[PDB]
């Protein structure tokens, strides 16, 4: 199954909420891209985070 | 009223010394538990007494407690318009014991003692007409025990071949589902 | 022996003074609050939820976990120390503590497999403020990769430690680990590997969380929908205690329940994760074998051509590991009764009839705790009985000493490796041992792989001898959950199988699916799942397994258990003892019951002990006297962990981890 | 489109303020209970091939 | 009181009268009549038209409600009460509140106790139009209950935009009110409240002084205080005789101490006077209508709901912080625990005193729910007060004693 | 029928104790559920199973059956004696330990 | 106690509102003193609408019951009826008001003993006690127009069923787990043809359950 | 659906638990991607008493109920709403749904 949204990222934390304005989203969660593959998944929506790695700063 | 209804069952313990077992005060309502064999004249001192003017029977119903050896509770509420208090009067009974009828003090009792008779079985002795007033014609069990299932037994259906309404043994297409979700965490009673 | 009292709040309350004041608390029915500490576990200390107030004693407040009562000042003349649970300053760190423990928790619960039996949800109910105050970002976790039984969703974890805990003390392993430091510091697998160990799922129930979850569970129910079942397992002849959850007409997951005496609180990955295995390959219709393949027929039909073909033969009835005690006196009754030959040995083991010390033993289970000497005979525990296993390691970390007769395996704890030969064995029986060491608690263990060659009984006369030298109880491990109670109903015949299968022209296969029957007679087979058992049957009679009916096994220290019914078994599958009971109508044998019930009221008339439900027989001393041994090397009864019955080999899971672990050794 | 102009639950009708459609969204249909489109469960009579259910897998004889 | 053999005022015996009565005129009236609510099956024994016994057979809406409601949480009960006097759903909503309320001692918020007021006399008006109104089509008056009836449908429109339900609102929630009216609604309200008098007085030009409606209601059904404590009356059952009882006033609940509004009573406590009662008690509930809405324009922002532990929080919390999210979840699947107790919680319904007798045993479902409906005090009365009237009082005395079924059956 | 009678054993998932005080009065299902052709639901003809018992003593549950002639099994529950460590705390520093402990 | 009003009551209030029009069965159940034909512990509950309880696995039926049964038997003035299970009588009293003579047919010796003691009571002279084994009947006396079973069966045996008269009507009973059916039967060709009548539950008498055993 | 088309439903059965009817009959495994979805998500439309509870619980807006109302069918079973017909209504009536949420949002 592909991914329904793809971002791509220059952080290794992303949040997610569905993108939705003032609570008609879901519950808010933050998500780690693992180093190694580069992408992580929200578990409510199913969007991907996907990381810009000569880009990505690290905090 | 907590001191009022302190002291009014203090009144009531004292005068009817022997049909009284004790009393309670909780949640602002005044609980008087009652030996079987004194409650009608209990409540007729209740609905008479100057003080205690209970002129007004609100309901009675039962509540059953298959733990204790009296699994039944039958429970009195009176209201008084002219003192402006309500009491409720509890009464213990064990199942096939017979429990005197207040028809005889509130005719309005006649209704309620019915329903009793009909959803936990409990008979009333003086009752002029005890009979089922909830359930269908010929109703086997009664449902408000805590051991008769929800769907109870039976159900009805209408036959081409009988041309009547006729019962049928209960059959689901989805069964009752009773989820449990109580927690294994009382929490605390902070001081 | 010298109890102390302790005022908790308001009850005062007698107690060990080595207990600590959680344990105290709960003795005296008071809830107190807890996230890393477990009873069967070392103390941890580091959530800091079951904090409580130490009356007279510092302003700080003290971790009940981990304070001894002795450890209390002694109030003033001699009056009981008092602790406080309802003070403020109780709910006061109590809500700080639980306020600490949501800042970085994420928002889950809704896609969290723990949603509905959490603790954290459930404490933070009882015990926390209703509202946030954090305003920062949340910790992000990356997540582990354990293998095909644990999910990992790290951003969960509380850092309790308990799963840390409990794969090093209980499990014997040493792969996980909390690296790093501070709030960054993460619970992991060193190099990511999947975890190695037949005891791991016990930490789906440990994880307070759903940090650590169940991967075949996932996703598929919530705790309330569940219908509990409490029964007995029989993937092994430990007889763990377990309870099976279901929803309608499906087991969803088994989960262990508590038994001091046998399994503690824990079960092994076989009894945990066989459910996927138990809707798969199931005998549903009767068969009748015609010009060579099986073709269904119905109940009455098939009941029919077996009675033709039992009715003036000579039969032999086999029974398989997984059957119930009053499946086997059936047969028994039946078989016999037709004047034919039942054995229940039908892995080859030597086990004397009728000499319950001698295949049963003397010892048992909760013996190992406090053993001192234990000593191992043709049997590797980590894959007969893991969880029994663990309670070997339990001993032996307290300091006993463990020796192994057979070849060196990977047992999670020490050992000495006496020899792997009979002429091992000799050596210890011959041994003489001081007056000293004979007063120690001890236990000699033999397992099933020991016996089923042809010295078999001479490798028992020799242990029972060892046994009665150092003064120690004697355990035979089974590997079948349904042997002991066969044997108890007295389910054999002279020469065991070989002497039951000489001459017979059908067999009467229920439900042994480990031994080829060769060709030639006419086999009926009765059983749950289509095996081996089946491939070879001219008759099939669909029976249910054994969560789908009632039924009495006795585990390997002799205790009588009952499994209860939780589902039904599927399609046209019957009750293991009604099927015996309808194809007696149709042999003219009919048997003098007509249900279940009249069935166990007869077979504790043959056999009393049966009646005692839960409680271990005392087994008479009765030494066996021929010492011939042979020269042969101990070969283990068990070879593979995950294959060992026809439910495991229907498991999906249980080939995933059977291939997982020959991967590993190569 | 005109749903909620038409029951009084928004002021403006749909020509002056039209609503905001996402692509995925898929064009109405009336009830269309008395016709051979009406929707039925998978296992109705009516579908004609009405689904086959069950909750274990048989073992096949070979 | 006991008519069944005739007494004459000759004296005269007649022959037929000495013969034992087995063959007597039994009608069946309802459950299919109009004048029986659907689901009344009264048997009547009647001697020319002279009703001599009346025997309510009920149940046939008996539907096992407090049987179902003990498998059920606290918050999976509260539709159940809607349905009970289900011509004012959200009244009877409020005795299971406050018992819960009562046990938990939870203090619910103050624009929540406004609402509750004000949507209270609302189920007043709903039921009293309906009372009222449908009391007049039952002795032939076609036209009042389509007038009332308008006026009924403005009303359910009010409830629908505060719950989003005509009928079954499902409003009132234990710790208050599940939403905030919109301003607008009140605006309405407001505007609803300056119309209705006129409805009022139109209904009473047409029926009050018609000679054909007090012929068909003065001296009917008469009641007397000591007919009022035989059969366990309230409400109107015992103001129409003349006793300023209400509950609101003799056991205030909710805030009604700093409304102003008066105890209409009757002096003859018949038919007609239960009727002027009735139509006073419109115009009270119209203008406690009109200092509600005024109380919560005039009142700070606050919440409607008491939150803590014992109602869900808001949604925008709920998708932000870990607490509101664990709340959400453990309130919505096993809710609140109601410590153990018993309690008696009434309120003054449109009907009479409802009232929930609930027995909490410390869990989440309660172990005895009994629902006391006043119909089902006022039915049983109903052969005392129809013997020796004719058979065309009786749907007279059933409009003025003010039976839903929904509520006698339970 | 045949009732059990036993008390309910802690839920492994969770530590709390409270849903283990009380024995409870069992009806189990009696006939196999069957799966509902037109939506897939489970279907049962037996309401005997909604009901079930709750008592305070293993007596009070042996009772009601006996007055009731309710055939019974009463399964014994398997407390969990507590764990006493002799030293407490301190044995996850104990000299004599076989490894370090992990914390 | 005003066991007339109590009567009367009963007859208005469970019989007449339950299809039962037979004026003769209306006149009969409200003259036949129940309290008369009940134990004496049971007198002041003795119209109750339930079952009464006379000895274990015995009952007195439900006035509703027993009214609608009479009703749909149709009893003539010539006809001769068996009253299987008369317990303490009452069900053969209100017969014998309507049919020729009712042979009572009572099982255990006290309440046959008893029914013929409270029978004479109140002067009721065309009943007969006739004691034995209920599933038997009375075939002495027999053909019977008319055969009322006075509790719950499974079956009723051939040998029962042979004393009816052809043209004969037998009311009995039928309970399937917790459902009762009330059939009438009706002898044709020397077949009993049974049809639904009503729905009513009662305890099953003593020997006439059915043959249940070992079933796969 | 979200935004993005993803369902919004993930199977936590809370609408389910809070079901004062039962009318809410759910399956779910994890789809081939792995994503906690649904596999059966059943209305009885006959047992439902259109509370509104399952919207208030559903903590993802996923289950709601829409401004149509005249539905009324010929049989019966076109009453038993499964998955797929009811995502087919939020398909078709989104756009005045995702309105209504608007208005109401300041009250929620
Ligand atoms: S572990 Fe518990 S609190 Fe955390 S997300 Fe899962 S259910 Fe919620
Ligand atoms: S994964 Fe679970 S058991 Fe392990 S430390 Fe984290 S919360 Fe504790
Ligand atoms: S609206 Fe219908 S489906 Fe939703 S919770 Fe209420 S009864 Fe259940
Ligand atoms: S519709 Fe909402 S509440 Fe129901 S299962 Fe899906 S996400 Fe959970
Ligand atoms: S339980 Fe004591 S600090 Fe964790
Ligand atoms: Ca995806
Ligand atoms: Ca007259
Ligand atoms: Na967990
Ligand atoms: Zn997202």
């Amino acid at each position: 199954i592909p991914a329904p949204e793809i971002q791509t990222v220059t952080s290794w934390k992303v949040a997610c909420d569905g993108d939705e304005a003032r609570g008609l989203g879901h519950p808010r969660v933050w998500l780690a891209i693992p180093r190694d593959t580069g992408w992580v998944e929200c578990g409510y929506c199913d969007k991907r985070f996907v990381i810009d790695r000569e880009h990505a700063h690290d905090d | 009223s907590d001191e009022a209804l302190l002291e009014l069952a203090e009144h009531i313990a004292l005068r009817r010394e022997n049909d009284v077992i004790s009393t309670q005060v909780a949640f602002g309502e005044l609980t008087v538990n009652a030996t079987l064999s004194g409650v009608i004249g209990l409540i007729e001192f209740l609905r008479n007494d100057p003080n205690c003017r209970f002129s007004t029977l609100i309901d009675i119903t039962a509540v059953d407690n298959p733990a204790r050896p009296a699994r039944f509770d039958v429970v009195y509420h009176l209201l008084s318009m002219y003192q402006n208090q309500r009491i409720r009067v509890k009464v213990q009974v064990r199942e096939d014991e017979l429990v005197p009828s207040l028809i005889g003090v509130f005719p309005g009792a006649n209704w309620y003692e019915r329903e009793v008779f009909d959803l936990f079985g409990i008979l009333f002795s003086g009752h002029s007409d005890l009979r089922r007033i909830l359930t269908d014609y010929g109703f086997r069990g009664h449902p408000l025990r805590k051991d008769f299932p929800t769907t109870g037994y039976v159900e009805v259906r209408w036959s081409d071949i009988e041309k009547r309404v006729v019962y049928e043994p209960v059959n689901l297409v989805q069964e009752y589902r009773q989820f449990d979700f109580l927690s294994p965490w009382e929490g605390a009673k902070y001081v | 022996a010298d109890l102390r009292k302790i005022k908790i709040d308001d009850t005062i309350i007698e107690v060990d003074p080595n207990m600590t004041l959680i344990q105290a608390c709960e003795m005296a029915g008071i809830e107190v609050p807890r996230f890393c500490y477990h009873e069967r576990l070392s103390i941890a200390g580091n959530c800091r939820m079951c904090l409580v107030e130490v009356v007279g004693g510092p302003p700080k407040p003290a971790a009940s976990c981990a304070m001894q009562v002795k450890d209390l000042r002694p109030g003033p003349e001699g009056a009981p120390s008092e602790i406080r649970t309802n003070s403020p300053m109780v709910k006061k760190a109590r809500e700080g503590v639980m306020e600490f423990l949501l800042i970085n928790h994420p928002l889950d619960c809704p896609i969290c497999d723990q949603g509905g039996e959490c603790d954290l949800q459930d404490q933070a109910m009882a015990y926390g403020v209703d509202f946030s105050r954090y305003r920062e970002p949340k910790r992000a976790t990356e997540d582990l990769n354990l293998g095909p039984l644990v999910e990992t969703h790290m951003t969960r974890c509380i850092s309790c430690t308990r799963c840390v805990r409990f794969t090093t003390e209980v499990a014997g392993i040493t792969q996980m680990g909390q690296t790093g430091r501070g709030e960054d510091s993460e619970i992991t697998s060193y190099l990511n590997q999947t975890l190695e160990s037949n005891m791991q799922g016990n930490i789906i129930d440990l994880c307070p969380v759903g940090a650590l979850v169940s991967k075949p569970y996932a996703f598929t129910a919530r705790p309330w929908e569940l219908t509990k079942t409490e029964s007995i397992d029989v993937m092994d002849a430990l007889g763990s205690s377990i309870r099976i959850d279901t929803k309608g007409r499906e087991v969803m997951r088994i989960l262990p329940r508590n038994h001091d005496g046998v399994n503690e609180e824990w079960i092994s990955d076989k009894t945990r994760f066989v459910w996927d295995g138990l809707r798969r390959q199931r005998l549903d219709r009767p068969y009748i074998r015609e010009n060579g393949r099986l073709r269904p027929a119905s109940w009455p039909e098939a009941l029919e051509a077996a009675a033709r073909a039992m009715k003036g033969k000579k039969i032999a009835g086999l029974i398989g590991d997984l059957v119930p005690a009053e499946a086997a006196f059936s047969l028994k009754q039946l078989v016999e009764g037709l004047g034919g030959k039942v054995e229940c040995r039908v892995d080859g083991a030597r086990l004397p009839a009728g000499n319950r010390s001698a295949y049963v033993g003397t010892a048992r289970i909760e013996d190992i705790d406090d053993a001192e000497m234990i000593q191992l005979i043709g049997t590797n525990p980590r894959d007969e009985a893991p969880v029994l296993n663990a309670r070997i390691r339990k001993a032996w970390s307290k300091g006993a000493k463990v020796g192994l007769v057979g070849e060196p395996v990977d047992l999670t704890y020490d050992y000495a490796h006496v020899g792997t030969d009979r002429a091992a064995l000799e050596s210890l029986s011959s041994r003489e041992i001081s007056d000293e060491t004979k007063a120690r608690p001890s236990i000699v263990i033999v397992g099933q792989g020991a016996i089923r060659e042809a010295d078999g009984e001479a490798v028992l006369a020799h242990a029972m001898k060892l046994a009665e030298n150092s003064n120690s109880g004697l355990l035979i491990l089974h590997t079948a959950a349904g042997r002991v109670g066969a044997m108890d109903v007295g389910a054999v015949t002279e020469g065991g199988l070989l002497a039951a299968i000489d001459g017979a022209e059908v067999v009467y296969n229920l439900g042994a699916d480990e031994v080829d029957i060769d060709q030639g007679p006419f086999v009926i087979y009765q059983g749950s799942h289509g095996d081996r058992g089946a491939h070879r049957a001219d008759i099939i009679l669909p029976g249910a397994c054994y969560t789908e009916e009632s039924g009495l096994f006795v585990n390997t220290e002799g205790r009588p258990q009952l499994a209860m019914r939780a589902n039904f078994a599927p399609g046209e599958g019957k009750e293991n003892w009604a099927i015996l009971r309808a194809l007696s109508a149709e042999l003219g044998a009919t048997q003098p019951w007509d249900s279940l019930a009249g069935l166990r009221r007869k077979l504790v008339e043959a056999v009393p002990h049966l009646a005692q439900i839960d409680q271990v027989p005392q087994n008479e001393w009765q030494p066996l006297g021929r010492f011939d041994l042979g020269q042969a090397s101990f070969r283990y009864a068990i070879r593979d962990f995950y294959l060992t019955n026809p439910i495991a080999r229907s498991s999906p899971l249980m080939g995933e981890l059977s291939a997982m672990a020959a991967a590993r050794k190569a | 489109e005109w749903h909620g102009w038409l029951h009084h639950t928004y002021k403006e009708p749909p020509t002056a303020a039209p609503l905001a459609h996402k692509p995925w969204e898929k064009p109405h249909e009336p009830n269309l209970t008395g016709s051979s489109g009406a929707y039925h469960p998978a296992g109705s009579l009516y579908r004609a091939q009405p689904v086959e259910r069950r909750d274990y897998d048989a073992w096949q004889p070979e | 009181g006991d008519i069944r053999k005739n007494s004459y005022d000759d004296g005269s015996m007649d022959a037929l009268t000495g013969e034992q009565s087995i063959r007597n005129f039994n009608i069946n009236f309802g459950p299919q009549h109009p004048a029986a609510h659907g689901v009344l099956r009264m048997v009547l024994e009647l001697d020319g038209e002279i009703v001599e016994r009346a025997d309510p057979h009920i149940g046939l809406l008996h539907r096992g409600t407090e049987k179902l409601m003990e498998s059920r949480t606290y918050l999976q009960n509260l539709p159940y009460l809607d349905r009970l006097d289900y011509v004012a759903p959200m009244n009877q909503e409020h005795a299971w509140c406050l018992a819960i309320e009562r046990l938990t001692g939870t203090v619910i918020p103050r624009r929540a106790s406004l609402i509750r007021v004000l949507y209270s006399e609302i189920g007043r008006i709903l039921n009293h139009l309906m009372g009222v109104t449908t009391g007049a089509m039952d002795v032939g008056a076609l036209t009042p209950p389509l007038w009332g009836f308008e006026a009924r449908e403005e009303l359910m429109i009010f409830y629908e935009r505060a719950c989003g339900a005509r009928l079954h609102a499902a409003y009132f929630r234990p710790g208050g009110v599940h939403q905030d009216l919109p301003p607008d609604l009140l605006d309405d309200i407001e505007e609803w409240c300056e119309r209705f008098p006129k409805l009022v007085d139109d209904l009473d030009t047409l029926l009050t002084e018609n000679r054909i409606f007090k012929q068909r209601l003065v001296d009917i059904g008469i009641v007397t205080e000591a007919d009022a404590l035989d059969w366990g009356y309230t409400g109107v059952m015992v103001r129409g005789s003349g006793l300023a009882w209400d509950l609101r006033r003799s056991q205030p609940y909710e805030c009604y101490d700093e409304f102003d509004f008066q105890i209409p009573v009757g002096r003859n406590g018949d038919c007609y006077d239960r009727y002027l009662c009735r139509m006073a008690e419109m115009r009270e509930s119209c203008k406690i209508m009109q200092q509600a809405v005024q109380k919560l324009r005039a009142e700070p922002a606050g919440d409607v709901l008491a939150r803590g532990k014992l109602t869900p929080p808001r949604r925008a919390e709920m998708k932000r912080d870990m607490e509101s999210l664990i709340h959400h979840f453990k309130l919505y699947t096993e809710g609140f625990k109601v410590p153990a107790g018993e309690v008696y919680a009434a309120v003054e319904a449109p009907k009479g005193e409802f009232g929930v007798y609930l027995v909490a045993d410390g869990t989440n479902k309660p172990w005895r729910a009994k629902l006391r409906a006043p119909g089902f005090a006022h039915l049983q009365s109903i052969d005392w007060m129809s013997r020796g009237h004719m058979l065309a009082d009786v749907p007279a005395i059933i409009a003025t004693l003010d039976i839903v079924f929904g509520e006698v059956d339970r | 029928m045949r009732v059990r009678i036993y008390k309910p054993a802690r839920n492994a998932m969770q530590s709390g104790t409270a849903r283990t005080r009380n024995w409870v009065l069992d009806f189990p299902p009696a006939d196999p559920r069957a799966i509902d052709p037109l939506m897939g639901w489970t279907s049962s003809d037996d309401t005997q199973s909604q009901v079930r018992l709750r008592f305070e003593t293993r007596k009070q549950a042996e009772d009601y059956a006996r007055e009731h002639g309710l055939d019974y099994e009463v399964i014994e529950p398997h407390t969990r004696a507590a764990n006493i460590r002799p030293r407490g705390y301190g044995e996850n520093f104990a000299s004599d330990r076989r490894a370090p402990w992990t914390h | 106690t005003d066991f007339a009003q109590r009567r009367t009551m009963m007859v208005d209030t469970q019989v007449r509102p339950n299809e039962v029009t037979s004026y003769p069965v209306i006149e009969a159940m409200l003259n036949v003193p129940r309290e008369q034909f009940v134990p004496e512990s049971r007198r002041d509950v003795a119209y109750v609408g339930n079952n009464i309880d006379l000895a274990p696995g015995r009952v007195l039926l439900e006035p509703r019951t027993l009214g609608k049964m009479m009703d749909i038997l149709n009893l003539q003035n010539g006809d001769l009826v068996l009253d299987v299970g008369c317990g303490y009588g009452y069900s053969a009293a209100v017969m014998a008001r309507i049919a020729e003579a009712v042979v009572a047919v009572e099982e255990d010796a006290a309440m046959a003993a008893e029914a013929e003691g409270r029978l004479a009571a109140q002067d009721v002279f065309n009943v007969a006690v006739v004691q034995g084994a209920l599933a038997e009947g009375c075939p002495g006396q027999a053909p019977y127009d008319a055969i009322l079973i006075e509790g719950a069966v499974e079956q009723v045996p051939e040998a029962l069923t042979e004393q009816l008269r052809e043209g004969g009507r037998i009311v009995a009973l039928f309970r399937e787990g917790n459902l009762g059916i009330v059939r009438l039967g009706h002898k044709l060709d020397g077949r009993v043809n049974w049809r639904f009548a009503f729905n009513a539950v009662a305890p099953l008498l003593p020997g006439f359950a059915r043959p249940r055993g070992f079933v796969l | 659906r979200y935004p993005n088309g993803e369902e919004r439903c993930i199977a936590c059965k809370l609408c389910e638990a809070v079901c004062p009817a039962q009318a809410i009959t759910i399956d779910a495994e994890p789809r081939e991607d792995g994503s906690r979805r649904t596999t059966r998500y059943d209305i009885d439309m006959t047992k439902c008493i259109y509370c509104g509870f399952c919207q208030e619980a559903c903590p993802v807006d996923a289950i709601v109920e829409g401004p149509n109302f005249e539905y009324a069918t010929e049989t019966r079973e076109e009453l038993f709403y499964d998955k797929q017909k009811l995502l087919a209504n939020g398909e078709r009536w989104e756009a005045e749904i995702a309105r209504n949420l608007q208005l109401d949002a300041p009250y929620r």
